[PDB]
């Protein structure tokens, strides 16, 4: 059914720093000269970002997975179709609605089936020397294919694939989110090509796709690509090819901040509400400059930490117990009135217990009780066989 | 410790029809676990199936499919179920235990079941 | 991106109480709403006061509910003869003891067991190890007020007033300037009208 | 405690020196939490992009201040005319690397004829 193809090393991961990312407008409305704060998921002004080496032939093979954690904020700058989809599931099988997004030069397919996922799945690609191009052969990714509910098909809208040779030209960006039942995925293609891995852009995202899922998902992984090479049998090599990627990984967290429109409708200039007290004072005031003087902000306040009660413990000592111990009472004939108020009542006796019936009704948290002060607990003493309950 | 009782077991001509009654005298009225099981001779307890009390929900084993329906009434608080292709190997002791709030497999007495020519 | 027709809705009878409008009084077949998600399903129909606000039922408390906000539509006609089986109706079905008050706008699909006891099922069957699905199982002549129900619920969610879904069957040409009342994709107002570039 | 059948303790409008009613009863004092807000000293953005933040009423480069504990600015032994206020007679200013400074204000130039 499944092969296990695991390798032994494993290498700890890297961190970086990341510049102004993770913005877009709160409403797809539009508005100009005119500044408008703002609270809803983004991203801050600093972080930090984690990309993984990738390249495995020095070498590294690593493909591990990722929590979901109410969507994952993504970005890439593939050029050779290194990452080719993504698997979603909390356990990633047949009983599990997963997404398959695949990406060609003629058709962009988006399926939501459950395709059966094997331990290390992979997809792989071949070279034919008399076709001089790159085919697939090796649908070997999913085994089982079954319950199929979504299918959308469309051309490729913001992928070129004209230049041959692109050496980390391109800024593709991908915005996840699982709310209301939906999962959002904002598109978004800005050229650049700087020196450093990140540079100091900044422009927000523009909504193209809206298609609902309602699962709770906590786990998934990002596919791959690999390309065929032709070995002898005699060479005894590692048997894995791969490309030069990387991709960034970072989560969501719901704040607040500031915009400042344009007259174009493009925020232009944004300073960070929550970042330091120069740019605390701006949150108040409405203009990003301010003269000298005293300037009041949102007041500082502690909250509270520990919460705990201390109710009383003796009060009236085993309202029950003191006369009819746990349960015992006289014969069935006297109906002696007998009847404890102004005490403690709690039902301490009931429950751990041993089998018995009680009244079966139990309005208020069954077994929980405890909770009101009741009039008397006056027991009749009485018994019968108890096999006739309905009786 | 809880009281069941079984009637009406004893010897039946192979590929039979039995109609057992467990009538569960109370039970804290919260069952949920609501499942006979047998003991073969020589043959550790196995499960065998079970009924929900607050749904029709009866799951069955693999080897009584079909052959075996188990039912049960809120109104009479009991359990009653129907045997049909008696095998010899069928040949054994059952019982209907009572699981519920704290309540374990209230575990009863059974009735032998003879399933043979003889 | 349709034309909506919500004029059907006053044909027929039956049907329940609306108890969610939540925008404002004028006319029904006007504004253009922001989306329209339909969710039609089948319940026993026994008692709706689930979908109503408030009053958190058997079936929503692990199934479809509104949060707070509803404006919706929650129609529901009562129909028997249809869709019903004379050897009961076991097509329909529910799944039960899910948690206690889950997300409104979240379905989940899945069995294994929700462990209300102490023994898992770990795969397999046993004791308080049913998989939560029920059969309904209609039957042809059980009662009237617990009969199958149809009903379907609508999202609206009133938020872009300028939106693609609405098909009034009244047409007018554009005004280009004059200080006249305009009510283009459902946006109401009043004013003056002026060309420029942006 | 007083007396037992009135044990909750509370003298002016609000300090409630109690709980609620524990079956030890008797009274303390009170503190669930005290906590006042927050400003910011600023000397221009064209001027200078650090600030200093003063607390209202807070036990705190950390400097106390009647006026309330104020970090980012340090003190001097000897005293200018000042423009930018803090209360209880101490006040900020921006002097020259370059920080801001807070110190007693100083009433004038003293001369006796
Ligand atoms: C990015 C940008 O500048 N956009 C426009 C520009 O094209 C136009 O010429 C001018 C308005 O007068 O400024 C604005
Ligand atoms: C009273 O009941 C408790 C069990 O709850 C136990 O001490 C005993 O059964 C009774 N006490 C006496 C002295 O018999
Ligand atoms: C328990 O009640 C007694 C009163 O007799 C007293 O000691 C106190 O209020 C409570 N706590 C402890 C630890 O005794
Ligand atoms: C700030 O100070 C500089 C020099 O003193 C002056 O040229 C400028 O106009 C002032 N204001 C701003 C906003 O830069
Ligand atoms: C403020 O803090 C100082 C230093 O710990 C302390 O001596 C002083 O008593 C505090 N003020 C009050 C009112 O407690
Ligand atoms: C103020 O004078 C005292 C006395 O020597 C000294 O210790 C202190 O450092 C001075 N303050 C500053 C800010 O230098």
């Amino acid at each position: 059914q499944c092969v296990n193809l695991t390798t032994r090393t494993q290498l700890p991961p890297a961190y970086t720093n990341s510049f102004t990312r993770g913005v877009y407008y709160p409403d797809k409305v539009f508005r100009s000269s005119v500044l408008h704060s703002t609270q809803d998921l983004f991203l801050p002004f600093f972080s930090n970002v984690t990309w993984f080496h990738a390249i495995h032939v020095t070498k590294r093979f690593d493909n591990p997975v990722l929590p979901f954690n109410d969507g994952v904020y993504f970005a890439s700058t593939e050029k050779s179709n290194i990452i080719r989809g993504w698997i979603f599931g909390t356990t990633l099988d047949s009983k599990t609605q997963s997404l398959l997004i695949v990406n060609n030069a003629t058709n962009v397919v988006i399926k939501v089936c459950e395709f059966q996922f094997c331990n290390d799945p992979f997809l792989g690609v071949y070279y034919h020397k008399n076709n001089k191009s790159w085919m697939e052969s090796e649908f070997r990714v999913y085994s089982s294919a079954n319950n199929c509910t979504f299918e959308y098909v469309s051309q490729p809208f913001l992928m070129d694939l004209e230049g041959k040779q692109g050496n980390f030209k391109n800024l593709r960006e991908f915005v996840f989110k699982n709310i209301d039942g939906y999962f959002k995925i904002y598109s978004k293609h800005t050229p650049i090509n700087l020196v450093r891995d990140l540079p100091q852009g900044f422009s927000a995202l523009e909504p193209l796709v809206d298609l609902p899922i309602g699962i709770n998902i906590t786990r998934f992984q990002t596919l791959l690509a690999l390309h065929r090479s032709y070995l002898t049998p005699g060479d005894s090599s590692s048997g894995w090819t791969a490309g030069a990627a990387a991709y960034y990984v970072g989560y969501l967290q719901p704040r607040t901040f500031l915009l400042k429109y344009n007259e174009n409708g493009t925020i232009t200039d944004a300073v960070d509400c929550a970042l330091d007290p120069l740019s605390e004072t701006k949150c108040t005031l409405k203009s990003f400059t301010v003269e000298k003087g005293i300037y009041q902000t949102s007041n500082f306040r502690v909250q509270p930490t520990e919460s705990i009660v201390r109710f009383p413990n003796i009060t009236n000592l085993c309202p029950f117990g003191e006369v009819f111990n746990a349960t015992r009472f006289a014969s069935v004939y006297a109906w002696n009135r007998k009847r404890i108020s102004n005490c403690v009542a709690d039902y301490s006796v009931l429950y751990n217990s041993a089998s018995f019936s009680t009244f079966k009704c139990y309005g208020v948290s069954p077994t929980k009780l405890n909770d009101l002060c009741f009039t008397n607990v006056y027991a009749d003493s009485f018994v019968i066989r108890g096999d006739e309950v309905r009786q | 410790e809880v009281q069941l009782v079984e009637s009406g077991g004893g010897l039946v001509q192979p590929g039979g029809s039995l109609r057992l009654s467990c009538a569960a005298s109370g039970g804290t009225f919260s069952s949920i676990g609501m499942g006979w099981f047998r003991q073969a001779p020589g043959k550790e307890r196995e499960f065998v199936a079970a009924i929900s009390w607050d749904g029709g929900a009866t799951a069955y084993a693999d080897s009584v499919k079909g052959r075996f329906t188990i039912s049960a009434d809120n109104s009479k608080n009991t359990a009653y179920l129907q045997m049909n292709s008696l095998k010899p190997e069928d040949t054994a002791v059952y019982y209907c235990a009572k699981e519920d709030v704290g309540k374990p497999f209230d575990w009863g007495q059974g009735t032998l079941v003879t399933v043979s020519s003889g | 991106n349709c034309v909506a027709d919500y004029s059907v809705l006053y044909n027929s009878a039956s049907f329940s109480t609306f108890k969610c409008y939540g925008v404002s009084p004028t006319k029904l077949n006007d504004l253009c709403f922001t989306n329209v998600y339909a969710d039609s399903f089948v319940i026993r129909g026994d008692e709706v006061r689930q979908i109503a606000p408030g009053q958190t039922g058997k079936i929503a408390d692990y199934n479809y509910k509104l949060p707070d906000d509803f404006t919706g539509c929650v129609i529901a006609w009562n129909s028997n003869n249809l869709d019903s089986k004379v050897g009961g109706n076991y097509n329909y079905l529910y799944r039960l003891f899910r948690k206690s008050n889950l997300k409104p706008f979240e379905r989940d699909i899945s069995t294994e067991i929700y462990q209300a006891g102490s023994t898992p099922c770990n795969g397999v069957e046993g004791f308080n190890c049913y998989f939560p699905l029920q059969s309904y199982g209609f039957q042809p002549t059980n009662g009237v007020g617990y009969q199958p129900y149809r009903v379907v619920v609508l999202s609206f969610e009133l938020l872009h007033a300028p939106a693609t879904v609405c098909g009034p069957k009244k047409s007018t040409n554009l005004v280009k300037n004059k200080c006249v009342n305009f009510n283009f994709n459902g946006l109401t107002g009043t004013g003056v009208l002026t060309e420029s570039n942006k | 405690k007083f007396l037992p059948f009135q044990q909750f303790g509370r003298d002016i409008a609000d300090t409630t020196d109690a709980v609620r009613d524990p079956q030890t009863l008797e009274i303390l004092d009170i503190t669930p939490c005290s906590f006042g807000g927050v400003s910011v000293i600023t000397p221009g953005t064209n001027t200078s992009n650090q600030v200093a933040v003063l607390y209202q009423d807070v036990n705190c480069n950390v400097f106390q201040t009647r006026a309330g504990c104020l970090i980012g600015a340090e003190h001097v032994n000897n005293s200018y005319e000042c423009d930018i206020p803090i209360g209880a007679g101490i006040c900020a200013s921006y002097q020259t690397s370059q920080s801001i400074i807070a110190y007693t204000m100083s009433l004038g130039a003293e001369n006796s004829v």
